[PDB]
Formats: structure tokens, C-alpha cells, sequence
RNA sequence: GCUGACUGGGGCCUGUAGAGCACUGAUAGGGCUAGGGGGCCCACCAGCCUACCAAACCCUGUCAAACUCCGAAGGGUCCCAGGUGGAGCCUGGGAGUGAGGGCGCGAGCGAUAACGUCCGCGUCCGAGCGCGGGAACAACCGAGACCGCCAGCUAAGGCCCC
RNA sequence: UCGCCUCCUAAAAGGUAACGGAGGCGCCCAAAGGUCCCCUCAGGCGGGACGGAAAUCCGCCGGAGAGCGCAAGGGUAGAAG
RNA sequence: UCGAUCAACGGAUAAAAGUUACCCCGGGGAUAACAGGCUGAUCUCCCCCGAGCGUCCACAGCGGCGGGGAGGUUUGGCACCUCGAUGUCGGCUCGUCGCAUCCUGGGGCUGAAGAAGGUCCCAAGGGUUGGGCUGUUCGCCCAUUAAAGCGGCACGCGAGCU
RNA sequence: AAUCCCCCGUGCCCAUAGCGGCGUGGAACCACCCGUUCCCAUUCCGAACACGGAAGUGAAACGCGCCAGCGCCGAUGGUACUGGGCGGGCGACCGCCUGGGAGAGUAGGUCGGUGCGGGGGA
């Protein structure tokens, strides 16, 4: 309807974002980024799960890469 | 060399990190003079609280 | 029309290959010749080379191709290289490009 | 007809102070130079009411050189609407774009006294070699009738130099 | 009256009156301006009050520019208390140093005595201005 | 058992303030122009004039929580240092609390009302109705009361008399 | 009005209230799924029988405004279409 | 692997609607109705501007559209003391104060000949009737009058009455 | 063999590499080109993809230059805003200190740069 109130909803926050930043040490499996579209693409030693979710493939440290119109990139550098 | 930091004004009513700071200079009561090295970390806290304690070299 | 069919399928197959992260056995083929170049990316660097040009052979372009494959294996295997992935570029795996690849086993392989 | 002001230099000396001081921060530049300068506000004002990015201002300043500037920016701060700072462009001989005022000459010249006059531009932007700078532009066009839009090159083009265009736009009309 | 057609959203949050006019402010169309010394929500009905005072002031003659527009919807409840928002019931946000109004094609002594009337219809203090070098070229 | 708040350096994350108009929308003045509002000459396709309608388009000029070509200060997190503190982490025993309030800043609701209401970050009262200033006054300024002193220096605020 | 999703509020990490502002879900698809191979939009202008603002065809221009089963967001043609 | 609008969607039972002015207990000023308080949208009264009407027009008398305030008498907002009780409308009795003045006194202007009015200024000393109707306050009406004023005091006043 | 230059691949920076105009290149690379027997093709078409070729052409495409009309990049100075510290205003809001500091815009910039490998000249 109009007045009484037709509004009132909202959904739960999804706690989305970057979970490991540059030069943080990770282990195989650690998810690195939680995100909706392809907003960061998977890099070197980095997986992407069906919900667009990026994880470390290998132990290591995380480096961020901005490739211009190729988008932004997350890799894991071994010395695992 | 080293700085002489003395508490001249009460921290009552200033944000908690401003109080946390005087613990890093380990200043507790008022008037308290303290003598510590001039290095950038010890200088950071001294600056943060500069509206309370007065400094000298 | 921007960015042609050629350059799309071009990128398409490279990108897929480039993920698995092997050494890349890339294949250019002109209407006259057929060349093949084994690359390591992340160093952006070529390792082994083979051409119908620098080998100066001719007649039956396919048969010429099988040769520049064996030519590559032989030179390549000599540096330790055994496993790689076949780039196949913007070319149907068929004919001349097929032939160089099936001439590139006997030597480093899985094609 | 011809204008000069003064100018001084500065390095430190926070703008707020200078501005309290009756003076007026600004900068001097061109392809070969960029330099920090100030002027007197009350002095500058008298000149600029006249010159107004239309005529050339020759500065002065110490050394004493005398520098052939065009004023290419004035930031007035919006609350008090009064200049907070000034851009002084120094000329050398290479063509440079700029704004020439416009002399509308005639009577309404057809439909006289009259339709409505409607001047759509008091200026035009034109590329000009500094040496010859056409201090105004007589535009008559006694054709001057109801409804038309004169474009650009239908202007006199005082001898020196060409438009910074666009060749097709709206200068005036009557209705 | 003055009002948009077509809005994306019917109601919209109040927000602040913080700052200086941020554009508008330099006297672009006319010989004389009326400039805002204070912030305020100026109402479609105050604007039209001022516009008419001026045309009435000269001859049906002259030319008038306005140049602020009431695109911000202004809600009010009835004498109720609290359940939802709404309703109804338009303003233009106006910070200091903005040119509203701004006449042309009239004698200075006309424009100025009309702009004086005009600002008597406004919730804020105002300033009459003329035109300048300072209003540049563009 | 040195890892703590806080702080220095370095990296990465972000889309607010401000601003902008490239998107989505709104939007003032002018120009040029589709369709026509049909003045009409038709009442054959025609068909021209528009101080009315008008897309887009150009020029000037603006506005936006659910617009963004841009975008600070700050904020988060990790590394390396300082930092021995009624600091920190681990296991376990005992709780109480789950009516908060004022004020400052940033928002929403409200009427650019409320000693209004609802969140955010701080603070103080709560529990500092102990002390000094503000005439008097929880929360504004000053300041964290272990005991004693017929000694000194100051804070805020004050220095004509009370 | 009550659970779930999208946006804003939300003060550039996460999180964050109100009988604050706006919308959606309670399904669907044996192909709308897996893989290999190929292909690239919408729009505009010009040309073309029946064809009209639009059916199909041909040319040029068109980096994505289209599409991605449905709301919104993010994403996306170097594909997710 | 199936049976859930267990949708009040962390889902009391397999199984459930109303009424109480005939009501009761435990609590709450955590929460409504009265009054006060904050607020002042609404209300009453000023003031700015000044299109315009007024033959003409200095606004004699009016005053559109808009703007700024004052007062705290209305209707409300809020929910702050009071629910281990602050008795509620109206009348009667008894007043007292405010002044935004109903009359009387003194003024200016007038579209004031006189008389009589209009409007605004000063002024709170005193005065400000009796009746029909209705619980009424208000209001209407009759007959008079110098006039038949508007408010505040817990909509003054129930340990004073009704 | 290094060095340089041209071509061909193929990376990288991610428009200062872009659009448009102009000019230039076929020996060699490359392309278009000759054909459709064969492998393989077209919801029709050897257009595309594919093969077997080598007569011609640098027209298209591609490469290399040069033009600043567009596009893209873009200071310095000054403001806005602001961490932290203080004031002022009934309010809306405003100012000072210290530290950080845009966006628009102005001056300019730009018709790319570069790694590995080949082929050819040096
Ligand atoms: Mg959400
Ligand atoms: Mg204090
Ligand atoms: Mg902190
Ligand atoms: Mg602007
Ligand atoms: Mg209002
Ligand atoms: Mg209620
Ligand atoms: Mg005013
Ligand atoms: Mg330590
Ligand atoms: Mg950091
Ligand atoms: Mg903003
Ligand atoms: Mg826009
Ligand atoms: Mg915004
Ligand atoms: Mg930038
Ligand atoms: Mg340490
Ligand atoms: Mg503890
Ligand atoms: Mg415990
Ligand atoms: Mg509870
Ligand atoms: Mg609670
Ligand atoms: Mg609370
Ligand atoms: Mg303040
Ligand atoms: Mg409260
Ligand atoms: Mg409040
Ligand atoms: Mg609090
Ligand atoms: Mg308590
Ligand atoms: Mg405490
Ligand atoms: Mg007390
Ligand atoms: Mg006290
Ligand atoms: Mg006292
Ligand atoms: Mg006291
Ligand atoms: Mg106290
Ligand atoms: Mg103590
Ligand atoms: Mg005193
Ligand atoms: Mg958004
Ligand atoms: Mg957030
Ligand atoms: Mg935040
Ligand atoms: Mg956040
Ligand atoms: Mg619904
Ligand atoms: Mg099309
Ligand atoms: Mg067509
Ligand atoms: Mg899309
Ligand atoms: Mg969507
Ligand atoms: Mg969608
Ligand atoms: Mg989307
Ligand atoms: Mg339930
Ligand atoms: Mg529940
Ligand atoms: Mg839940
Ligand atoms: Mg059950
Ligand atoms: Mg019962
Ligand atoms: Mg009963
Ligand atoms: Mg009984
Ligand atoms: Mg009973
Ligand atoms: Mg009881
Ligand atoms: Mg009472
Ligand atoms: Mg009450
Ligand atoms: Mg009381
Ligand atoms: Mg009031
Ligand atoms: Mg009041
Ligand atoms: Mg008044
Ligand atoms: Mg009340
Ligand atoms: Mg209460
Ligand atoms: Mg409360
Ligand atoms: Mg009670
Ligand atoms: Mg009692
Ligand atoms: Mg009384
Ligand atoms: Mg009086
Ligand atoms: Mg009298
Ligand atoms: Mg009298
Ligand atoms: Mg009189
Ligand atoms: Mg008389
Ligand atoms: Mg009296
Ligand atoms: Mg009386
Ligand atoms: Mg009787
Ligand atoms: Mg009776
Ligand atoms: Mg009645
Ligand atoms: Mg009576
Ligand atoms: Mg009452
Ligand atoms: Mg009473
Ligand atoms: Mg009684
Ligand atoms: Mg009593
Ligand atoms: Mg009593
Ligand atoms: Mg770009
Ligand atoms: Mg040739
Ligand atoms: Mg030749
Ligand atoms: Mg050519
Ligand atoms: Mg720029
Ligand atoms: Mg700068
Ligand atoms: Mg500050
Ligand atoms: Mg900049
Ligand atoms: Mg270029
Ligand atoms: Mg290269
Ligand atoms: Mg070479």
C-alpha cells in the first residue's frame, strides 16, 4: 500500500570485502577476497569459487596487482 | 638527544587513545616531568597529547 | 567494428592455456610459412624456436610442418623441457597446425 | 587604452596574511615560466575593471622587468564575491587563444526601433599572435533582420588573426 | 507553480545547509543580480512571489532569469504523531553567494528598485550586484 | 611470558567530506532541427511560415540519500620497531548487567520544533550529588578526594564593596 | 508488521537503529546443465516487393548503454551473452 | 528419502475464540486520560514588503502574493515530577493581577463643516447592568447602558459550597 | 657473435599508445591473391574456417611516419573538505591554530614506450 508503512524491509549484511591484504601470510585454502562480481580476478596461485570467491591455492604471501583495463588482480607468492 | 615532557593539563574528558598515549610516555600524575629519547615513536605520542603536556630539549 | 573475430578467438584460447601455467608452445602460421615458439610467461621470455623459414624447407606445407615440430622437440628436449601446452593460437587444430604438433612428440609432449 | 599594475614576488608568507595585508596572491606563468607573485588588491582592482582579460596587462614588478601578461583566471571566493587569487599569463611570440570583446555597430538596421536586440556573446575566443592583438571587433552586418543566427567568420576578423572558433554558433538575433 | 515533472524518488532526506553556494554565484545572464547572504530552503511559492513582484514592477517589460529551481520535495505530517513519513506537500536549497533571479534590459534604477522588492519576499538576507570582469567570460 | 593500548615507518583495502555532470534522473536561458500543435493553400501526393508542442544535437547555466568521469582528511589490517602496563594471551571459579542519561560531532524521523525520538564516534554523570569556577544547578570549564598540617605554587575563573 | 534477497540510510574496512525511503522471494530449467568448437550486442544513418515506429535482407558507423529465466546490485563480449 | 503459510518463518499442545460498566490481585508515573513542564506546527496579536482598491492619491480607511517575529489564552507534539492518589466541566462565593483598552481622562491623523464617527497613540485609577434559552463555557435573544473588554492565577478558587 | 636499423612473432606498461587527415612500404617477411583435387568447411555461401598453391598487388588489411580538429594525460599556484587543538552564533551555521589537502579549471603534454625470440640488413 501507500501510507501505514509499505516499506520496512532490508536483508542481512553479507560481510563482503577483502579478507587478506598485501603481504599477509596465508595458507592453502585461505579465502582472500569475498565479492559479488569479478571485482578482483584470480591471480597467480589463486582460485575462484562459484560465488566469485578468491582463495589462496598455495601457502605464501598475497600481492595485489592493478592492470588497468585488465582489472585488479590478487596473487599468492610462494616461498610457501 | 632526549625530551623533557611535563603534564600540564588534565586528560579527563579527552578521548581514550589520548589517555592511552600518556601511558606510553608513562606519565601518570600531573606536573610529572619525564625524560626520554627523541625518536619518532616516542615523538608521535608526545605530539598526540601536545594540548596537554609541554615539551623541551 | 572493433576488435575482430580473429583477435577474440586469439585471446580466448591463449587465456585458457595461460592459466594452467605450463611452458607455452605457440604456433604462428603464414600462408607461406609456419613457425613455432616455446615461451615461459612471467619472465616474458622465449626459450626454443623453430621455423620453416630458418630451416629453409619446402613443398607440401603440412609435411613441412611435421618437420618443424620434430625440429622443435629435438632442440627443446635438449634443454630438459618435456611437458608443455599447445597454444594453437587462432588456428583450428587440424592440418598444418595439427601436423606440427603431432611432429612435436618424439620429444616433449601430450599432443 | 594601455595598462600596467605592479607585482612582487613571494616564497613563504602564507596567503591569509598577505590577503589581510591588502594584497592579492597570484601566480605568473607560461610555457617557459612559473613563478609565485602578489599584487595590491585596491591597485589591481582599478586596472582589472578596465582590462578584464580583454586588454593586455604589462605588470611591471621588480628587476624591474615589465612583463606582457594576459589574465587567464580569477578565483573569487563565493561568500564575499571578491577576488581571492589571480592567474597572470605571460606572452611570447607564439600564437595564443584569448577573448576579444565585441563592438555591435549599426542601428537595428531593418525592423529598426524595433524588434528585440538580443546579443548572445560579448566575447569571442580567438587564436592570435601576441604581437598583433585586435583590441576590439567591429561587427555591424546591416543585413541585421528578424530571426537569423550569424555564425562566426561573418565577423570582421581584424587583420591580425584567426578564430579559436567554433565557426558555427549564435552571436545575435532579433525577434 | 514550479516543480519537477518526472521524479525518480518521491521523498528525500533533509540533509544539511552547510557551506558556500558551490556554483551559480557569478552572474551569467543579465545586467544586475540578487545574491544570497544566508542558507535557506527557498520555496516554490516564495520564488514565484519574487518573480511576480518584479514583472509587476516593470511594465510587463524587461527580462527576468530566476536561475534557482525547487527540485527538493518537502514533506509534512497532518496533526498526527509518528508512523511512516510523508506527505506532499517543493524547495530549492540556497547557500550563501548564489545568484537567484538576475534581471536584464532595464534601467539600473529600475532593476535595483525591483530587485529590492524581490528580496523582501525572501526568507534570507540579500545583496544586489552589477556585473564584471570578475564574472569573467567563458 | 613481551606479545598490550597508544605511537613511528612501510605496504595493501575503501568510495564518505568536497566536487563533478561522463551514466541515471531532474533542470534555467538561447540556437538549430525531426513529428505536429494545423494558419490552412489543399481538401492530388503537395505545402510553406511559426514570439505554441519537440525529441535528440550545440551554446551558456545548475541540482541529486537510493547519480559518479573524480575524490581528500581519516579509518581498517598485516610486517618491522618503540611501548613492563591494575598491559596482553591461555585454562578454569564467582559475578553483576541486558530501563540509561546529558553534551559534542555525523546522519535519519520530526517542523533546518521539543529537557523529542532513533542509530554512529567520543566524552562525562551513572558509580565522582566528593572538591574549585559557572549566583544557586548529575553530567558546561577546572580537576580524578589514602590520612594529617594556623606552610608553598597553580588550574578554571577572578582582583570597586558584599 | 513478523522469515528471506537487492539498494539507500551506513559517517570511503566490517558492523550499525527507527511504525526511516524504495523494490523483490516462497520459484524456475533435461536444457536455462557438462565440455569442445564457433559466433558478438543495443542503438543510429543509408538502401530494399508485399513490410508500417518496428518481421526479414545489405552497407557503413556503434566499447558496450544489449544480453545474462524474474527484483535490485555488483559483474560481464579477452564472456558470464 | 517423504509428510511443515510449524509464514507469529529458532518452530509452547497432536488439539483453542470472545466479553466484563459486576469485577479482583500483583505492579507501573517504565505508560494513557487532568494539570503543570519543554516545544510552539496550530492558535491570538504585532511588524516588514507594497500588486492593488480608494474619483486624484500622502497607506483617510483598506492591503494580494510573499517575509520576520511576539505571546502561551486553543487544538496538538513529547512523556519529564506526581498512579503506597496532584478530585474532573459548569455555576456560586471571594478576589488579585496583565494590558494586546470596553467605558470614562489626554492625544495625532481624517476622505474631521457642526454634531456624530472612523483609524492609530498615551493611559490599568476606578467602572464594566438585569433577564429568556441551555448543565453548559461559549453563543443567541429581550430591555437598558458611559460601557456591557480580552486574558492569567493547577482552563484561580470542592480540607470554601454546590 | 654485441651494437644499430627494418620486418615477423610474442610479452609488458594499460589511451601520452586512441579517432580523423595525410604520406609511405612488397626484395624480404606479411597480407590480400590463384584455385577447390585432397584433409576440412558453410543452419545458404571456400565469405569464414580448411587444404594444394605462387602468376599479380601493396587497392584492403598490417607496419612505419608526420599533423594537436576531436579524444586521452595534466602541473604550479589558490580554494573546498579535513585528523588533531581552540573559539563564535538563538539558530541555520561561522571563524582561528597546527598538520594533511582535492575536484573543476589554467599552463602545458601527447599521434606511444618497451622485453624476450627469430628473419634480414649492420
Ligand atoms: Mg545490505
Ligand atoms: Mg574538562
Ligand atoms: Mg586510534
Ligand atoms: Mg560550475
Ligand atoms: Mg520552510
Ligand atoms: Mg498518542
Ligand atoms: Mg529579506
Ligand atoms: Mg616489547
Ligand atoms: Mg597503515
Ligand atoms: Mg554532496
Ligand atoms: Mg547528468
Ligand atoms: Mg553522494
Ligand atoms: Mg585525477
Ligand atoms: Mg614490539
Ligand atoms: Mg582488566
Ligand atoms: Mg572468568
Ligand atoms: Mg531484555
Ligand atoms: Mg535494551
Ligand atoms: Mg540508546
Ligand atoms: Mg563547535
Ligand atoms: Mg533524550
Ligand atoms: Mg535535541
Ligand atoms: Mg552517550
Ligand atoms: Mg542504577
Ligand atoms: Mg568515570
Ligand atoms: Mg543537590
Ligand atoms: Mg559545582
Ligand atoms: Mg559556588
Ligand atoms: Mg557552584
Ligand atoms: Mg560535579
Ligand atoms: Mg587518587
Ligand atoms: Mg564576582
Ligand atoms: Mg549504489
Ligand atoms: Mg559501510
Ligand atoms: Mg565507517
Ligand atoms: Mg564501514
Ligand atoms: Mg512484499
Ligand atoms: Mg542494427
Ligand atoms: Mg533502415
Ligand atoms: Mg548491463
Ligand atoms: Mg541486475
Ligand atoms: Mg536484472
Ligand atoms: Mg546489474
Ligand atoms: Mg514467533
Ligand atoms: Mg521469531
Ligand atoms: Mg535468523
Ligand atoms: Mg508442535
Ligand atoms: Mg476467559
Ligand atoms: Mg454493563
Ligand atoms: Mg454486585
Ligand atoms: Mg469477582
Ligand atoms: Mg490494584
Ligand atoms: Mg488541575
Ligand atoms: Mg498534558
Ligand atoms: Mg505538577
Ligand atoms: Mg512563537
Ligand atoms: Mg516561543
Ligand atoms: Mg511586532
Ligand atoms: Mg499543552
Ligand atoms: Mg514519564
Ligand atoms: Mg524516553
Ligand atoms: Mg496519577
Ligand atoms: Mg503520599
Ligand atoms: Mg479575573
Ligand atoms: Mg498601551
Ligand atoms: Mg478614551
Ligand atoms: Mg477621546
Ligand atoms: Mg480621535
Ligand atoms: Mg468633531
Ligand atoms: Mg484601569
Ligand atoms: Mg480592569
Ligand atoms: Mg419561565
Ligand atoms: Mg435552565
Ligand atoms: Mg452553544
Ligand atoms: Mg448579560
Ligand atoms: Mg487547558
Ligand atoms: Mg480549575
Ligand atoms: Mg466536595
Ligand atoms: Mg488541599
Ligand atoms: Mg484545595
Ligand atoms: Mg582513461
Ligand atoms: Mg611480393
Ligand atoms: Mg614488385
Ligand atoms: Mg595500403
Ligand atoms: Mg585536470
Ligand atoms: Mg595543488
Ligand atoms: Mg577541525
Ligand atoms: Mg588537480
Ligand atoms: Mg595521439
Ligand atoms: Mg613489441
Ligand atoms: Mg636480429
Amino acid at each position: 500500500a501507500l501510507a501505514s508503512t509499505r516499506n520496512g524491509r532490508d536483508s542481512q549484511a553479507k560481510r563482503l570485502g577483502v579478507k587478506r591484504y598485501e603481504g599477509q601470510v596465508v595458507r592453502a585454502g585461505n579465502i582472500l577476497v569475498r565479492q559479488r562480481g569479478t571485482r578482483f580476478k584470480p591471480g597467480k596461485n589463486v582460485g575462484m569459487g562459484r560465488d566469485f570467491t578468491l582463495f589462496a591455492l598455495v601457502d605464501g604471501v598475497v600481492e595485489f596487482q592493478d592492470r588497468g583495463r585488465l582489472g585488479r588482480y590478487v596473487h599468492v607468492r610462494p616461498l610457501a | 638527544p632526549r625530551l623533557k615532557v611535563k603534564l600540564v593539563k588534565s586528560p579527563i574528558g579527552y578521548p581514550k587513545d589520548q589517555k592511552a598515549a600518556l601511558k606510553a610516555l608513562g606519565l601518570r600524575r600531573l606536573q610529572q616531568e619525564r625524560v626520554l629519547e627523541d625518536t619518532p615513536a616516542i615523538r608521535g605520542n608526545v605530539e598526540k597529547v601536545a594540548h596537554l603536556v609541554r615539551v623541551e630539549v | 567494428a572493433r576488435l575482430t573475430a580473429y583477435e577474440r578467438r586469439k585471446f580466448r584460447v591463449r587465456n585458457r592455456i595461460k592459466r594452467t601455467g605450463r611452458l607455452r608452445l605457440s604456433v604462428f602460421r603464414s600462408l607461406k610459412h609456419i613457425y613455432a615458439q616455446i615461451i615461459d610467461d612471467e619472465k616474458g621470455v622465449t626459450l626454443v624456436s623453430a621455423s620453416s623459414l630458418a630451416l629453409k624447407l619446402k613443398g607440401n606445407k603440412t609435411e613441412v610442418a611435421r618437420q618443424v615440430g620434430r625440429a622443435l622437440a629435438e632442440k627443446a628436449l635438449a634443454l630438459g623441457i618435456k611437458q608443455v601446452a599447445f597454444d594453437r593460437g587462432p588456428y583450428k587444430y587440424h592440418g598444418r597446425v595439427k601436423a606440427l604438433a603431432e611432429g612435436a612428440r618424439e620429444g616433449g609432449l601430450e599432443f | 587604452m594601455e595598462y600596467r599594475l605592479k607585482a612582487y614576488y613571494r616564497e613563504g608568507e602564507k596567503p591569509s596574511a598577505l590577503r589581510r595585508a591588502g594584497k592579492l596572491p597570484g601566480v605568473m606563468y607560461n610555457r617557459h615560466l612559473n613563478r609565485k607573485v602578489y599584487v595590491d588588491l585596491v591597485e589591481f582592482d582599478k586596472v582589472f575593471r578596465q582590462a578584464s582579460i580583454h586588454h593586455v596587462i604589462v605588470l611591471e614588478l621588480p628587476d624591474g622587468q615589465s612583463l606582457p601578461t594576459l589574465v587567464r583566471q580569477v578565483n573569487l571566493d563565493k561568500r564575499r564575491r571578491r577576488p581571492e587569487h589571480v592567474d597572470f599569463f605571460v606572452l611570447s611570440d607564439e600564437p595564443v587563444e584569448m577573448y576579444v570583446p565585441l563592438r555591435f555597430v549599426g542601428t537595428p538596421a531593418g525592423v529598426r526601433a524595433g524588434g528585440v536586440l538580443q546579443e548572445i556573446h560579448r566575447d569571442i575566443l580567438v587564436k592570435v599572435s601576441p604581437r598583433n592583438i585586435p583590441e576590439f571587433i567591429e561587427v555591424d552586418v546591416s543585413g541585421l533582420e528578424i530571426g537569423d543566427s550569424l555564425h562566426a567568420s561573418d565577423l570582421k576578423l581584424p587583420p591580425g588573426v584567426e578564430l579559436a572558433v567554433s565557426p558555427e554558433e549564435t552571436i545575435a538575433a532579433v525577434v | 507553480m514550479l516543480m519537477p515533472r518526472r521524479m525518480k524518488y518521491r521523498k528525500q532526506q533533509r540533509g544539511r545547509l552547510k557551506g558556500a553556494t558551490k556554483g551559480g554565484d557569478y552572474v551569467a545572464f543579465g545586467d544586475y543580480g540578487l545574491v544570497a547572504l544566508e542558507p535557506a530552503w527557498i520555496t516554490a511559492q516564495q520564488i514565484e512571489a519574487a518573480r511576480v513582484a518584479m514583472v509587476r514592477h516593470f511594465r510587463r517589460g524587461g527580462k527576468i532569469f530566476i536561475r534557482i529551481f525547487p527540485d527538493k520535495p518537502y514533506t509534512k505530517k497532518p496533526l498526527e504523531v509518528r508512523m511512516g513519513k510523508g506527505k506532499g506537500n517543493y524547495v530549492a536549497v540556497v547557500k550563501p553567494g548564489r545568484v537567484m533571479f538576475e534581471v536584464a534590459g532595464v534601467t539600473e534604477e529600475q532593476a535595483m528598485e525591483a530587485l529590492r522588492i524581490a528580496g523582501h519576499k525572501l526568507p534570507i538576507k540579500t545583496k544586489i550586484v552589477r556585473r564584471d570582469a570578475y564574472d569573467e567570460a567563458q
